[PDB]
C-alpha cells in the first residue's frame, strides 16, 4: 500500500533549467542537490537569478533587516544574553500619534519608518521581480497579482490606514511579540474584530484555503497512480486522473472542476482571504469606529 | 445529466455496506448506504438547528443559537429544553461527518483511487470531534463546547481564548496559525503557478514542468515539483489542523492558566537568568 | 453617523455588498471554467444533449479558449469530444441512475476503474522536443541517485507473494526527474514485457531481502497487461491504459 | 468455512458465553447486595 | 411476509438491525439519566 | 441458533464483540464513577 | 501458521495469563489489606 | 481452543494485548492517583 | 533464527534477573528511607 | 519460553524496550518530583 | 553480554550512548541548578 | 564481525568501569558536600 | 583505546569535537555571567 | 602539529574560522557593551 | 585508512587532550582561587 507521501527511490541528474536571456545578471548558485528535499519534493537546489530588481529588493531588504536589529539589539544595551532572554519581546515601536506622518526623531518612530519604508521598497521590488521572472519565462503573472493581494493587506496594515488616520501611532511594531500585541490591541480598541464583517470574509477565505489545498492535495496524491500529478499535461490533454479526479467530487459533491479551474478556485481563495482582510483594515477606525456597535446595529448581535 | 466521460466509470462495486441496494446514483450524486446514512444525520441535526432557533428568540440567521448545557450538569445528559438539543446535534453531526467520509471512501473505491481525500477529511471530523467531545470531556462539562451559532460560535471563541488572557500566547497555536498562513501562501503560489503555466499569454506556447520548476528556481531558489507540491500541501493542511487540535487540548484540560506568563520559562534558562 | 450613507446604510454595508456582488460575478466565473470538459451533460440512458438547467445555460458553458503546444499543437477547452453511450457494460436496472454490470473481463474491457481517457498517441516532450518518459538505457546521463535501493533485478511480487516477474529497466520522466515506470519480464513469457507503474510499487528495503510488492493485481494478471509499441517511448494514450490497467486491480482483483 | 469447524465453534463460544455470562451475573448480585440501584419510592434511604 | 430475505441480505440486515437497535437504546438509556424521576443511578425520590 | 456462524464471518465477529463489550464496560463504569452513590473509590455513604 | 506449532503456543499463552493473573490477584489482595475499596452503607471510617 | 492462534496473527496478537493493557493498567493507577483515598503518594488520613 | 536465538533468551533472562535484583535493592532502601504505603492516619 | 524471538526481531524488541524503561522511568521519577513526600531534591519535612 | 554487539554496530551505538549520555548529564545539571539547595552557583544557605 | 567484537567488548567494559568509577567519586564528593536524602525533619 | 579511528573519521571527529566544545565553553560563561557570584564583568562584591 | 592539513582543506578552514572569529570577537564587544563598568562609549565613573 | 597514520594522529591527539586539561585545570585553579564555587553549610559569605 503506497502513498506517494515520501519519494522511496529517487532520481538524480544534471542539472538544467529553462533558457533565459542572459541579461546584465546571469544566473548564480552553483546547483546541487539535497536527500530529505528530494524525499517530500525535488532535490535540485537553486540556482537564485539575481537580476537588477533582485540586488535592488535585496539591499533595500538588507537595510530594513539592520536597521530592525540594531534597533532591537540597542534596546537592550547590546547585551547578547539579554537580547536571547527578550527576543520575542523586543519590537521596533511605530511613532507616537503628535508626529503625524511626517518624520519621527530616530528614537521616538524615525527608525521604524526608515525601517517600514525600506521593507515597503523591498517589497515591492520583489513583486516586480516575481513578475519580470515571470515575463522572462514567456509564462503568466498570475504569481505577481496573488502577491500583490498580499502586499495590499500589508500596506493597508502599515501605510495605508495610517495615511487615512494621518497617524503612524496605530502601525504594526517590528517585533515578534509586539506585533501579536498590536493585533490583540487593535482588536481590543475596535470593538470585537470579531465583528468585523471583512474579518470574517477573510477567515472563511482563509479556511478555505486551508480546506481546498487538504481537498486538492489529497486528490492529487489519490490520482498520482494515474499520472495526475501532471496537472499541466492533464490540462492540456485530459487524461483518466482528470476525469476521475472530477467524478469523485461530482459524485460526492454534485458539481466539480477542472484540473485548470481548481487552481483558479485556489488562486481566488487566497487573494480573497487577504483582499477582504485589507478592505475590513481600511475600513475600522476611519468609517466603523467599534465593529461590535455595527454588528448590533446590523443584526449580528442580540442588541444588549 | 453526465458528463462527456461520465457514462464510462459508473459501474457497480466498491461499496462496503448495502451491497447493490442503494448502489446507484440520484442527479450527480452517488448515494450508497452512506449517503442514505448523512441524509438521516443530516435532516436530523438541521431539523433539531431549527427547532432551537424556533426555541430561540431572533430567527435573525446570525443571532440564532444552540447552546450547550450549563457546566452545572457535568457530562451528563440534558433536558431537550435546557441543553439536550445541542448534544443531539453534536451526535447527529459527527454521525454525519462519518456518514460522509465512508461516502467517499465507497466512491473512491468505485473509482479505484486512493483513499487520500477521506483521510484528509478526517482531520477536520477530528478537529470537530476534539472541541465538542473530546475537549468538553477532558474538562468535565458539555459546557464547554461551542455553541451552534453563527456568531454565538465566535462570542465562544473569543471568550475562551481571553479565558488565558492572551491565547496568542499558545506556543501550539502559534505554530498551527503559521502552518495556516503557510498553507494559504503555498495554495496562492500553487494556483498561481499552474494558472501561469496553462496561460502563458499572447502566443506563448503551454510551458512544461521544466518550466514550472525553472520558475521557482529562479525567484525562490528552490522548487518542490509537480508531484511534491500536492505532498507538502496536504501535509501543511492536516498539520495546521493537528497543531490547533493540540492548542486547544493544552488549553483547559492540561493549562488552566495565563499563556502569556507561561512563556516566563524562557526568560529564566540558567544561561541569562540573571538573578 | 460618522460612516453612514442614508441613515441606515453605511459604508462598511456598502461595501460588503458590493463584495457579494463581485463574489456572485466570481462564482459564475469560476464555474463557467469548472464547465470546459465533459460538458454539455448527456442524457444518462440514451446520451442526448438535455439537463435540468435554466436561463445560466447562455453563460454556464464558455467559448472554447485555445491551448497552444510547443510542437504546432493546440487544444480547445471546452472541446465537444464525447464518449461513446455504448460502452461494454449494460444497465443493471434501466433507469438512468444504475450502475453497470461489466459483460468481460474488465481489465482487459477498459470498463469502470479500467477505464482510461481516449487521449493522443504522442509521447509527453521535454524543453528539447523529445520523449520525456523514457527507459534508463536510452538516457545515459540520467541516473538513479545512491542511498535509496536500485529497483533493478528484484523480484516483482503480488500481495499473495507469488513472484510475478522481474524487473529489468526502469523508466523516467525527464521533466520532472522521477522514476516512472519498472520494465517486467514475465517469469512466465520471456517473449513478453510489460510495465508496471512506480507509484504502485512498494520499496520493501527493509525486509529479509529486497523485493518490489503490487499490492492491486495478482500475478496472472500480468500477463494481460496492456503493450506499447516503441518500446523505448511510450505515448500519453499508452502510458494511460496501462495505469488505468493497474488501477483496475483494487476493485475486482478476484473475479467479477 | 468448514461446517464441521463452525459446528465446534459453536460449543466453546457457548462456553464462553455461559462462563461470561455467569460472572456478569455473580458481579451484578453482589453489587445489588452491596447497594441496589433500583431506588425507592422515597428516593435512596 | 414469506420470504423477504430473498430480496436483502441477511447479514448486512442482521449487523444494521443490531447497530440501530443498539444506538436507539443507548439513546432512550441516556435520555433517561437526563432527567429527574427515571435517573436509577442519581435515585431522586418520587415524592 | 446454530446456524448464526455459518455465513457470519468468525474473526470479524469475535474482534468486534471484544472491542463492543470493553468500550460498554468503560462507559458503564466511567457513568457509575461519576455517580454520588455508586462511585467506589470515594464512598459518599448512602444515609 | 502450523497445525501443531499453536497448541504449544497456547502452552506458553496459558502459563502467561496464570502467572499474571496470580499476581494481579496477589497485589489486589495486599491492596484490599491496606484499603477496601467497597464502601459501607455509612461510608468509609 | 487451540485453532484460536491459528485464526489470529501471533504477533500482533501480543503486541496489541501487552499495548492495550498496559494503557489500561496506567489509566488504572492514574485514577487511583487523582482519588482522595487511594493516592499511595499524598497519603491523606482515611478517617 | 531457530537455535541461535537459545543464547540470546539465557542472557535475556539473566539480564532480567540482575535488573529486577538492582531494581529491588533501589526500592527496599527506598522503603527504608520513606515508606509509599499510607496507614490508617496517614503520614502521622 | 524458549522460542518467542522467532515472532520479534532482537534488535528492535532491544531498543524498544529500553525507550520504554526510560521513558517510564522517567515518569515515575519526575511524578515523584511533584509530590511532596518524595521529592529528594525540594525536600520537604516526613512530619 | 559481549554477544549484544552483533545486534548493534558500534558506529551508530556509540554516538547514540554519548548523546543520549550528555543529554541526560546537562538535564539533571539543569535541574540541580534550578531547584534551591545543590544550586553550586547561588550557594544559599542551607537552614 | 566476530573477532573485533572480543577485544571490542573487553575494553568497552573498562571504559565504562572508569566512568562509573569516577562518578561514583564524584557522587561520593557531592554526598560529602551536600547529601540528597533528606531526614525525618527533612534537611538540615 | 586508539580503535576509535576507523570508525570515526578525524575530520568529522574533531569537527564535532570543536562544536561541542565551544558550545559548551558558551554555555558555561553564560550561565556565570547570569551569577551574581561569577559575573566577573559587573563585579559584584562576595558579601 | 603540522600534519592537519592533509585532512583539513585551507580554503574552506579559513573561511570558518575567520567566520567564528568574528563572530566571537563581535559577541565580547557586544558583552563588554552592555556592563556598565567596560562601557567604553556611554562612560561611567569606576569609583 | 591505514592505520599507521592512526596511531600518528593517536598520539598528537592523546597530547592535544593533555595540554587542554592542563591549561583548563590551571584555569579552574585560578578561578578557585578567586572565588570558589562551592558553598559551605552556611552558605556563601
Ligand atoms: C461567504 C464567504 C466566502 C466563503 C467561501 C465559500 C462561499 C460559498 C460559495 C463557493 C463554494 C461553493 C461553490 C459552488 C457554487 C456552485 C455550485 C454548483 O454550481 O453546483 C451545481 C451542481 C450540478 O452541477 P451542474 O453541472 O450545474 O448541473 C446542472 C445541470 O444543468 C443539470 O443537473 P442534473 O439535471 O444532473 O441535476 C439533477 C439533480 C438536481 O440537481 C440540483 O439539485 C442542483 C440544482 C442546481 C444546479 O438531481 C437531484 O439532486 C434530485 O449541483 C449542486 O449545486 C450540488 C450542491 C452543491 C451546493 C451545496
Ligand atoms: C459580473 C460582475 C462581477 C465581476 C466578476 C469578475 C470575476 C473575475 C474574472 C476573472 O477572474 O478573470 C481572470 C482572468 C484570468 O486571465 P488568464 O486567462 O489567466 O490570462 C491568460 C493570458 O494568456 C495571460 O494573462 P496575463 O498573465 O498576461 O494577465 C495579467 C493580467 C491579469 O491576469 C492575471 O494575472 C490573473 C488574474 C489576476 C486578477 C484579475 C481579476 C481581477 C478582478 C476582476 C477584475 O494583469 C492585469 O490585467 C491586472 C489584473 C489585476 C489588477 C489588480 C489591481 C487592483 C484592482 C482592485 C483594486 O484575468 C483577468 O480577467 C484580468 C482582468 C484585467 C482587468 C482588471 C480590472 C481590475
Ligand atoms: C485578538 C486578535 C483578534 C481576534 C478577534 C482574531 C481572531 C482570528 N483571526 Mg484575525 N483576529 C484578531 C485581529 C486581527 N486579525 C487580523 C487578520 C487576520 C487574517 C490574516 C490573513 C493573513 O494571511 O495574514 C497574514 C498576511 C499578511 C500580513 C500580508 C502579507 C505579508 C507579507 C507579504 C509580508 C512579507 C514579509 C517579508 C518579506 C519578510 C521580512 C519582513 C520583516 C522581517 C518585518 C486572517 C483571516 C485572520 C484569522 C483569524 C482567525 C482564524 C481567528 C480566530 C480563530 O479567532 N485574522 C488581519 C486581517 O486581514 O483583518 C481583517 C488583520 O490585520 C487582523 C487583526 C487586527
Ligand atoms: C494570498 C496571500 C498569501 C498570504 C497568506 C501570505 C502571507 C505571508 N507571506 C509572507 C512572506 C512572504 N511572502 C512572499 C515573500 C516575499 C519576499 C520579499 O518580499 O522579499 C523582499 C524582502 C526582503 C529582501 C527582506 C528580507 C531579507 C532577508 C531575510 C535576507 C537578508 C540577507 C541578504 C539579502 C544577504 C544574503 C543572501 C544573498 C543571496 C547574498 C515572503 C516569503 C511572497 C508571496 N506571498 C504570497 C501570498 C501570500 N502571502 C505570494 C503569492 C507570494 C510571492 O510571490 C512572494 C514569494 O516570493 O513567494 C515565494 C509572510 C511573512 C506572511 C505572513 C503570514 O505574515
Ligand atoms: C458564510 C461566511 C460569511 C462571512 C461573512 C459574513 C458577513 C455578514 C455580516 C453581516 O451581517 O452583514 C450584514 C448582512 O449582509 C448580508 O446579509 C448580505 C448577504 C449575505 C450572503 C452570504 C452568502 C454566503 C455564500 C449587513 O447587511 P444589513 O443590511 O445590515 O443586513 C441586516 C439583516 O441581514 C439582519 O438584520
Ligand atoms: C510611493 C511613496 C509615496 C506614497 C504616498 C503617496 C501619496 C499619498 C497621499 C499623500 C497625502 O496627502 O495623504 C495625507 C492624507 C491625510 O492627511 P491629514 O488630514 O491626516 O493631514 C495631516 C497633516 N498631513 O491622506 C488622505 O486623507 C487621503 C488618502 C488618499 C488615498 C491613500 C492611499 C493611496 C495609496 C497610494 C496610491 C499611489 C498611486 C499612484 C498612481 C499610480
Ligand atoms: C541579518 O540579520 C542579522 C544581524 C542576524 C540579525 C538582524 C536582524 C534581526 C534579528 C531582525 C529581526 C526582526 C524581527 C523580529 C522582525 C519582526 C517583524 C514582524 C513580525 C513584522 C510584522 C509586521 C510589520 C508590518 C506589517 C509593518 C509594516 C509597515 C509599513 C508597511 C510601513 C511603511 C511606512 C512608510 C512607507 C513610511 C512612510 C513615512 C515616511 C515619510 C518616513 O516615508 C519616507
Ligand atoms: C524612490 C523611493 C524608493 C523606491 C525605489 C525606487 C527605485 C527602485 C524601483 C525603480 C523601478 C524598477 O523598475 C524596473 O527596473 C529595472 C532596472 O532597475 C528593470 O529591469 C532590469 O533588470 C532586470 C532584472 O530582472 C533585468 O531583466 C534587466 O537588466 C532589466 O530589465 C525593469 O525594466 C523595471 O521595470
Ligand atoms: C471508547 C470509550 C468511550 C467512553 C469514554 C468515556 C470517558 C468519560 C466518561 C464520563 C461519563 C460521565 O457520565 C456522566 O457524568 C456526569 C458528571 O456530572 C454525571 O452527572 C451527574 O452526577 C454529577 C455528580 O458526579 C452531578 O454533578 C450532575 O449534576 C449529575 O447530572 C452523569 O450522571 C453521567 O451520565
Ligand atoms: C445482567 C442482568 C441485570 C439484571 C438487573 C435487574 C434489575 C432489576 C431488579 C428489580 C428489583 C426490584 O426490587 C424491588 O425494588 C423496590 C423499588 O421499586 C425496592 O424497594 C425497597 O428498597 C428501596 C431502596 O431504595 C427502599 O427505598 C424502599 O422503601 C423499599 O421498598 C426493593 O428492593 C424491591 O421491592
Ligand atoms: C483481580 C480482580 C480483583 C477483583 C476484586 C473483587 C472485589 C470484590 C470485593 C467486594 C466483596 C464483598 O465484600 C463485602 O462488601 C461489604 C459491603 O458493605 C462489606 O461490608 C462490611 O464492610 C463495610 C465497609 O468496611 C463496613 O461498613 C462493615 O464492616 C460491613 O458492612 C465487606 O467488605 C464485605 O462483606
Ligand atoms: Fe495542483
Amino acid at each position: 500500500e503506497y502513498q506517494n507521501i515520501l519519494t522511496g527511490v529517487q532520481v538524480r541528474t544534471a542539472p538544467h533549467s529553462a533558457p533565459i536571456a542572459k541579461g546584465i545578471f546571469p544566473r548564480l548558485g552553483k546547483p546541487g542537490f539535497s536527500y530529505w528535499l528530494g524525499k517530500i519534493g525535488d532535490a535540485q537546489i537553486g540556482p537564485i537569478y539575481l537580476g537588477t530588481t533582485g540586488v535592488l529588493s535585496l539591499v533595500f531588504g538588507f537595510f530594513a533587516i539592520e536597521i530592525i536589529g540594531f534597533n532591537l539589539l540597542a534596546s537592550v544595551n547590546w547585551s547578547p544574553m539579554e537580547f536571547g532572554r527578550q527576543f520575542f519581546w523586543l519590537g521596533l515601536e511605530p511613532p507616537a500619534a503628535e508626529y503625524g506622518l511626517g518624520f519621527a526623531p530616530l528614537a521616538e518612530g524615525g527608525w521604524w519608518q526608515i525601517a517600514g519604508f525600506f521593507l515597503t521598497t523591498s517589497i515591492l521590488l520583489w513583486w516586480v521581480r516575481m513578475y519580470r521572472r515571470a515575463r522572462a519565462l514567456k509564462m503568466g503573472t498570475h504569481t505577481a497579482w496573488a502577491f500583490a493581494s498580499a502586499i495590499f493587506l500589508f500596506l493597508s496594515l502599515g501605510f495605508i490606514r495610517p495615511l487615512l488616520m494621518g497617524n503612524f501611532s496605530e502601525s504594526v511594531p517590528f517585533g515578534i511579540f509586539p506585533h501579536l500585541e498590536w493585533t490583540n490591541s487593535f482588536s481590543l480598541n475596535y470593538g470585537n474584530f470579531f465583528y468585523n464583517p471583512f474579518h470574517m470574509l477573510s477567515i472563511a477565505f482563509l479556511y478555505g484555503s486551508a480546506l481546498l489545498f487538504a481537498m486538492h492535495g489529497a486528490t492529487i496524491l489519490a490520482v498520482s497512480r494515474l499520472g495526475g500529478d501532471r496537472e499541466v499535461e492533464q490540462i492540456t490533454d485530459r487524461g483518466t486522473a482528470a476525469e476521475r479526479a472530477a467524478l469523485f467530487w461530482r459524485w460526492t459533491m454534485g458539481f466539480n472542476a477542472t484540473m485548470e479551474s481548481i487552481h483558479r478556485w485556489a488562486w481566488w481563495f487566497a487573494v480573497l482571504c487577504t483582499f477582504t482582510g485589507a478592505i475590513g483594515i481600511l475600513l475600522t477606525g476611519t468609517v466603523v469606529d467599534n465593529w461590535f456597535e455595527w454588528g448590533v446595529k446590523h443584526g449580528l448581535a442580540p442588541a444588549p | 445529466a453526465l458528463l462527456s466521460f461520465e457514462r464510462k466509470y459508473r459501474v457497480r462495486g466498491g461499496t462496503l455496506i448495502g451491497g447493490d441496494l442503494f448502489d446507484f446514483w440520484v442527479g450527480p450524486f452517488y448515494v450508497g448506504f452512506f449517503g442514505v446514512t448523512t441524509l438521516l444525520f443530516t435532516v436530523l441535526g438541521t431539523a433539531l438547528i431549527v427547532w432551537g432557533a424556533a426555541l430561540g428568540p431572533s430567527w435573525t440567521f446570525w443571532q440564532i443559537s444552540i447552546n450547550p448545557p450549563d457546566v452545572s450538569y457535568g457530562l451528563a445528559m440534558a433536558p431537550m429544553a435546557k441543553g439536550g438539543l445541542w448534544q443531539i446535534i453534536t451526535f447527529s453531526a459527527i454521525g454525519a461527518f462519518v456518514s460522509w467520509a465512508l461516502r467517499e471512501v465507497e466512491i473512491c473505491r468505485k473509482l479505484g483511487i486512493g483513499y487520500h481525500i477521506p483521510f484528509a477529511f478526517g482531520f477536520a471530523i477530528l478537529a470537530y470531534v476534539s472541541l465538542v467531545v473530546i475537549r468538553p470531556v477532558m474538562m468535565g462539562a458539555w459546557g464547554y463546547g461551542f455553541p451552534y451559532g453563527f456568531m454565538t460560535h465566535l462570542d465562544w471563541v473569543s471568550n475562551t481564548g481571553y479565558q488565558y488572557a492572551n491565547f496568542h500566547y499558545n506556543p501550539a497555536h502559534m505554530l498551527g496559525i503559521t502552518l495556516f498562513f503557510t498553507t494559504c501562501l503555498a495554495l496562492a503560489l500553487h494556483g498561481s503557478l499552474i494558472l501561469s503555466a496553462a496561460n502563458p499569454g499572447k502566443g506563448e506556447v503551454v510551458k512544461g514542468p521544466e518550466h514550472e520548476n525553472t520558475y521557482f528556481q529562479d525567484t525562490i531558489g528552490y522548487s518542490v515539483g509537480t508531484l511534491g507540491i500536492h505532498r507538502v500541501g496536504l501535509i501543511l493542511a492536516l498539520s495546521a489542523v493537528v497543531w490547533s487540535i493540540i492548542c486547544m487540548i493544552l488549553s483547559g484540560p492540561i493549562y488552566t492558566g495565563s499563556w502569556p506568563d507561561w512563556w516566563l520559562w524562557w526568560q529564566k534558562l540558567p544561561f541569562w537568568n540573571h538573578g | 453617523n460618522k460612516g453612514d450613507i442614508t441613515g441606515y446604510m453605511d459604508v462598511a454595508q456598502v461595501v460588503l455588498y458590493a463584495f457579494w456582488i463581485f463574489f456572485a460575478g466570481l462564482i459564475i466565473y469560476l464555474r463557467r471554467e469548472d464547465r470546459r470538459e465533459g460538458y454539455p451533460l448527456e442524457d444518462a440512458i440514451s446520451g442526448k444533449i438535455n439537463s435540468l438547467q435554466g436561463l445560466g445555460s447562455v453563460f454556464s458553458i464558455a467559448r472554447p479558449k485555445i491551448f497552444k503546444l510547443k510542437t504546432g499543437a493546440t487544444y480547445a477547452a471546452p472541446n465537444f469530444k464525447r464518449d461513446a453511450v455504448a460502452i461494454k457494460a449494460t444497465r443493471t436496472a434501466p433507469t438512468a441512475g444504475a450502475p453497470f454490470e461489466p459483460t468481460g473481463n474488465p481489465m482487459t474491457d477498459a470498463v469502470g476503474p479500467a477505464a482510461y481517457a481516449l487521449r493522443d498517441e504522442l509521447p509527453d516532450l521535454t524543453l528539447g522536443g523529445q520523449p520525456a518518459i523514457v527507459p534508463l538505457r536510452v538516457a545515459p546521463t540520467f541516473s538513479v541517485a545512491a542511498e535509496d535501493t536500485d529497483p533493478r533485478g528484484l523480484p516483482v511480487v503480488d500481495r499473495k507473494g507469488a513472484v510475478a516477474g522481474k524487473v529489468t529497466d526502469l523508466w523516467i520522466d525527464r521533466a520532472s526527474i522521477a522514476i516512472r515506470y519498472l520494465e517486467v519480464e514475465l517469469a512466465a513469457t520471456p517473449g513478453r514485457k510489460v510495465l508496471l507503474p512506480f507509484a504502485a510499487t512498494r520499496i520493501n528495503a527493509k525486509t529479509k531481502s529486497k523485493t518490489v510488492t503490487v499490492q492491486s493485481i495478482l500475478a496472472r494478471h500480468f500477463a494481460n497487461v496492456p503493450t506499447i509499441a516503441k518500446t523505448d517511448s511510450i505515448t500519453r494514450r499508452e502510458e494511460d491504459k496501462v495505469m488505468a490497467y493497474y488501477s483496475s486491480g483494487y476493485l475486482y482483483s478476484d473475479r467479477v | 468455512i468448514t461446517e464441521g469447524e463452525a459446528k465446534e465453534f459453536h460449543k466453546i463460544f457457548t462456553s464462553s458465553i455461559l462462563v461470561f455470562f455467569g460472572v456478569a451475573a455473580f458481579a451484578h448480585l453482589l453489587v445489588w447486595i452491596w447497594r441496589p440501584w433500583v431506588p425507592g419510592p422515597n428516593g435512596y434511604s | 411476509m414469506w420470504r423477504i430475505w430473498q430480496l436483502f441480505d441477511p447479514r448486512q440486515a442482521l449487523v444494521g438491525l443490531a447497530t440501530f437497535l443498539f444506538v436507539l437504546a443507548l439513546l432512550i438509556h441516556f435520555i433517561l439519566l437526563s432527567t429527574e424521576r427515571f435517573n436509577w443511578l442519581e435515585g431522586a425520590s418520587t415524592k
